[PDB]
């Protein structure tokens, strides 16, 4: 075939020099996005973590160490967003200071940044309930390059010997959440200030996955043009960062919604959206046409026994030949032997107490039902199933049920998420008309009446985010869900809980399950979130194709931040194949004992009920299997056989299952 | 003996492991623990040892620790439930439980299928247990034999129970709403039924067989209608059958005929007018 | 987990002694006050 | 240093089945793919 290799000095040196020349070229290309003379836009957001602290001051320091008194004086008058060009390092910074009365405004501010500066107090210890949560939440949603900086250090003792103490304790506090850094810089000293400015100018900012793969424009100027009396064109002048925008793809705007593009112009050509337009509709009308073959439309009314025919008994036929005997007053027995032929604060408090109680009850006793004597067990569980192995038998996704949501057909049924994600992201990269580093006029179609809420792009951040294919289309989504730190409180699986993934926020009544992998993709429905481990939250919500981290919260007006941070996690899967079975356990006491047959008590109250559940297996929390034999009395006592020998301290139980359906979601604003 | 019930205690995994011991005992005598661990195609000691604990508790396997030689021994129940599992897979049996027919080398139970159509199960027990290779092997060959004979009996038109399946030493057959010559009291057309039962032995010696034992309890009689009285003459006889070349075929055939005529003479008081068919005519007939 | 900024030093069951002291403790845990259990020197037993 | 290419669920059978929660990592300096263990972590909530 081919001979071998004997690399010489020269060959080696060259392969090296080439590798490194290539490396250098690529690095220059990747460091050309911030050519601080014409094409740059380094977004630095200033986030103080202490109430008694001023951000304007922090900026004042950084730009007074640039020896530019004018650019400082011109900003005091009226602004909060600035376009500051530093000549010392030749760079185009954009500074953003958040409304520190709005939590979500802080998050929105930082989540667009290339840099996050953290203000720290030498006087006041950071708040456990507010500033700390700023840290953690920023950290979870995504952060590019962050820095730890101080201003209040002079407020302590005048001698450096005591100031450095505070500094270092702050360093060890700051290291805890942000180990990437070890040096909290002091602006009081000219050196450190000059150095942090230096870094902000020079140092290349790392990448945050989800925001960089769909593009974003921070708006400097927002004007409106009337076209029709009821709607017009929002014009947005801003520089594109990230992957870029296409005229056909939709654009999200936070606390406003998803809108479609009409025109885009560049000022570093004109592109207009054509016929390949993504449409402003959730449930695509093609989704109705995709789910056409309804496979199982089973009629539980046409059942004499529990649906379990796959592993149970046989269809027993009870042909009833009822004739009437005419002796006045006579038992059903004599009659059976005469005609035989052969051929607001109070509400919340009470409810919440009850939810804690039901949750702890659900820990001590999982999914058990209490049937009453008057209750006909058959009817009460008539719709249920009774599978032997929950991960082996054949549940199906395409089953029709009056409990199923009307929209279920009209949903975006992605076959494979891992591949679809990659394909569509490559499409977006290739079909990007407007790349990163471009200044853009963006003409978006827009309903007039919302113009009232739109603020000024200089006092309030106005960000413009890109969406990918079909991301406006709803789907069945699975999130990873993990509880926030120091949060003991209960969270049931049907209550409204706001979810932020990407930059989009949707209120969600999510079904909680354990993501334990199953061969039949069937998972236990957990009524309340597990207090220890990662869980899964499934619901009907618009798709996300970059696996954005998700923040779960419930808006609480009382707290400083008008948000109770419940949990976090990630957008896992756009999958419908995940089915969720609400389990239902029936409890019974093993009354009497014979060397192979155990008489069991208080699990039914009619003999016919016992007939109805014959095939369904019996399991004991002692870890033992068994089955029913026949009904003893007219009170529902039933004889039973088992695997091991059970005492009166055991509990005989039945497991019955029902289909649980995901719920529709609505966007969340304000 | 057979306790079919217990089979619905086992999962996919316990059958998996039991199958592994079935492939491992037909390769080596006493299948050791590591053989079952490596052949089963399983994950860990978890699944296999839990499975084997289940099988050993439910008497499907026996632990043989012979001076460091640890191994296992598949009981008859194991083979039973593996044939029965193979049939659960081949959609042939769905429920079992009613014993009519306690033979020496055959057990006859009453079974059912997916559709609810009643059938019969003839398992074969050679030696019933001190299990070697020959007991299980020759029981397996026994039911193979009887099922093939049965298939050739149904194929050629004979009124013999239609053989549905032959899961190893077990055989699934058709249930036949019939009554033996003991339970039968009287008939509407006894000469026609005799003509039938003689024409049958004629056609059987025409095929090449002489079912040496053609007694009263052998012949089942199925009734199809109650108004018009339709009869069907089923016959259970295969390992006692004796080919038409054996040295002793003569008095076997003529014993069959003499028994037909002697019962038809006693119970129904009907003697045959035509002379009984001798062995010679049927020795030329084949 | 999170010790707050107040790590600024300047301006439960009994504890174990550190350093030298601890060794002393052990010297008497093993040689001055010997505990002979079942014909052996037992270290870390529960109920026996 | 390397960047996690793919989360691997390898399954290593005898004598003890590891539900191998391992990773495909690609080393930065070589561009060379490697498999690697991620210890002490039951859920892999740490490594994406």
């Amino acid at each position: 075939g081919k001979p071998d290799k004997q690399v010489s000095k020269l060959q080696r040196k060259n392969k090296a020099k080439q590798l490194r020349a290539q490396r250098i070229l690529d690095s220059i290309e990747n460091r050309k996005l911030f050519e601080g003379k014409n094409g740059a836009a380094k977004i630095i957001t200033i986030v103080p973590l202490v109430n008694d602290l001023d951000p304007l001051d922090i900026l004042y320091k950084l730009l007074k160490c640039a020896d530019d008194e004018g650019i400082m004086v011109q900003e005091v008058d009226s602004k909060r967003i600035f376009n500051v060009h530093i000549k010392k390092f030749k760079s185009n910074l954009k500074i953003i200071i958040p409304d520190m009365t709005n939590f979500l405004n802080i998050l929105d501010c930082a989540k667009v940044a290339d840099f996050v500066v953290f203000g720290l107090s030498g006087v006041q210890e950071v708040d456990e309930e507010f500033g700390e949560q700023i840290i953690r939440a920023l950290e979870l949603q995504g952060i590019a390059s962050y820095i730890g900086v101080i201003s209040n250090l002079s407020a302590v003792h005048e001698k450096e010997k005591f100031q450095l103490d505070v500094k270092q304790s702050l360093e060890s506090y700051f290291k805890h959440f942000f180990p990437s850094e070890e040096r909290v810089y002091n602006l009081e000293k000219n050196s450190d200030a000059l150095n942090v400015l230096r870094t902000l100018c020079q140092r290349l900012p790392r990448s945050i996955n989800w925001r960089d793969n769909r593009g974003y424009v921070v708006a400097d100027f927002v004007d409106f043009v009337e076209t029709s009396p009821d709607s017009g064109d929002l014009v947005i002048e801003g520089t594109v960062r990230g992957i870029g925008f296409n005229a056909n793809r939709l654009v999200h705007i936070p606390d406003f919604g998803d809108f479609q593009l009409n025109k885009i112009e560049k000022i570093s050509t004109v592109f207009e959206s054509n016929m390949n337009r993504d449409t402003l509709d959730e449930y695509a009308p093609e989704g109705t046409e995709d789910w056409s073959d309804y496979d199982e439309d089973f009629e539980y009314d046409g059942l004499t026994t529990a649906r379990y025919d796959d592993h149970g008994f046989l269809p027993g036929r009870e042909q009833t030949s009822k004739k009437a005997a005419v002796p006045k007053g006579t038992s059903d027995y004599q009659a059976k032997w005469y005609l035989d032929d052969v051929i607001s604060p109070e509400e919340e408090e009470r409810q919440l107490r009850e939810f804690r109680d039901m949750e702890k009850e659900d820990r001590e006793f999982p999914d058990e039902i209490e049937l009453e004597p008057s209750e006909s067990a058959i009817e009460r569980l008539k719709r249920y199933r009774g599978l032997k192995n929950l991960y082996n038998c054949d549940w199906q996704v395409d089953e029709k049920d009056p409990s199923s949501p009307a929209e279920w057909k009209r949903l975006l049924r992605i076959g494979n998420y891992k591949n679809t994600k990659n394909r569509i992201i490559k499409e977006t990269k290739n079909e990007a008309q407007a790349i990163a580093g471009d200044r853009i006029r963006m003409f978006i179609r827009f309903p007039k009446f919302l113009l009232e809420k739109i603020q000024d792009p200089k006092q309030l951040l106005f960000a413009v985010y890109g969406l990918l294919l079909h991301e406006h289309k709803n789907a069945v989504v699975n999130f990873s869900l993990q509880r926030w730190e120091q949060y003991d409180k209960p969270v049931p699986s049907q209550e409204p809980i706001v979810v932020q993934y990407g930059v989009r926020r949707y209120t969600i009544q999510p079904l909680f399950s354990q993501g334990s992998n199953s061969p039949n993709n069937v998972h236990k429905y957990e009524r309340f979130l597990h207090p220890d481990t990662v869980s899964v939250a499934t619901c009907i919500a618009p798709v996300d194709f970059t696996q954005s981290p998700a923040i779960f919260f419930k808006p609480s007006p009382t707290d400083a931040k008008n948000i109770e941070l419940i949990g976090h996690g990630t957008f896992l899967n756009a999958d419908h194949s995940r089915i969720l079975a609400k389990r239902a356990i029936l409890t019974g006491h093993p009354f009497r004992f014979h060397k192979t047959v155990v008489t069991v008590r208080y699990m039914f109250f009619r003999p016919e009920d016992v007939e109805w559940f014959k095939s369904i297996p019996l399991f004991t929390k002692s870890g033992r299997s068994g089955f029913i034999k026949e009904s003893l009395g007219t009170h529902g006592y039933f004889k039973a056989t088992f695997d091991g020998k059970l005492s009166a301290q055991d509990v005989v139980a039945m497991s019955l299952y029902k289909r649980m359906w995901p719920m529709p979601s609505l966007p969340w604003n304000g | 003996k057979l306790d079919t019930s217990h089979m619905r205690y086992l999962t996919t995994d316990d059958f998996r492991v039991l199958q592994a011991v079935e492939q491992g005992s037909r390769s080596h005598e006493v299948v050791p623990t590591p053989l079952i661990h490596q052949i089963s195609g399983m994950r860990s000691q978890s699944g296999t040892n839990r499975a084997i604990s289940d099988l050993a508790k439910l008497s499907l396997i026996s632990k043989m620790r012979n001076v460091k030689y640890d191994g296992y021994r598949l009981t008859y129940n194991g083979i039973d439930y593996l044939a029965l599992k193979t049939m659960l897979n081949r959609d042939t049996v769905y429920s079992v439980g009613n014993t009519i027919g306690v033979g020496k080398e055959s057990d006859i139970y009453k079974v059912s299928d997916k559709n609810g159509n009643p059938r019969v199960m003839k398992i074969h027990r050679l030696g019933r247990s001190n299990q070697g290779a020959n007991w299980m092997h020759l029981s397996r060959l026994a039911a193979n034999k009887e099922y093939q004979f049965m298939s050739m009996l149904y194929s050629k038109g004979f009124k013999v129970p239609e053989p549905f399946d032959n899961s190893r030493h077990i055989v699934v057959m058709e249930l036949i709403e019939g009554y033996p010559m003991r339970r039968l009291r009287k008939h509407k057309n006894i000469p026609k039924l005799y003509s039938d039962l003689m024409c049958f032995i004629v056609d059987l010696a025409n095929s090449g067989l002489i079912h040496c034992d053609f007694n009263e309890f052998n012949i089942m009689i199925k009734d199809k209608l109650e108004d018009e009285n339709d009869c069907g003459f089923v016959v259970i006889d295969f390992p006692q059958c004796i080919s038409i070349q054996h040295q002793d075929a003569d008095y076997y055939f003529q014993r069959d005929v003499d028994c037909i005529r002697r019962f038809f003479k006693k119970k129904l008081k009907y003697e045959p007018k035509p002379d009984s068919s001798m062995l010679d005519t049927e020795g030329f007939g084949d | 987990m999170a010790k707050v900024h107040g790590s600024l030093a300047r301006a439960e069951k009994p504890k174990k002694p550190k350093g030298r002291a601890y060794k002393r403790l052990l010297y008497t845990r093993r040689f001055v006050n010997v505990t002979l259990v079942n014909g052996k020197r037992r270290m870390n037993p529960g109920p026996s | 240093k390397g960047i996690v290419l793919e989360k691997l669920g390898i399954e290593s059978k005898q004598p003890n089945s590891a539900i191998r929660k391992c990773v495909r990592v690609q080393l930065i300096k070589n561009g060379k793919k490697v498999t690697a263990f991620v210890p002490n972590d039951g859920c892999l909530n740490f490594v994406d």
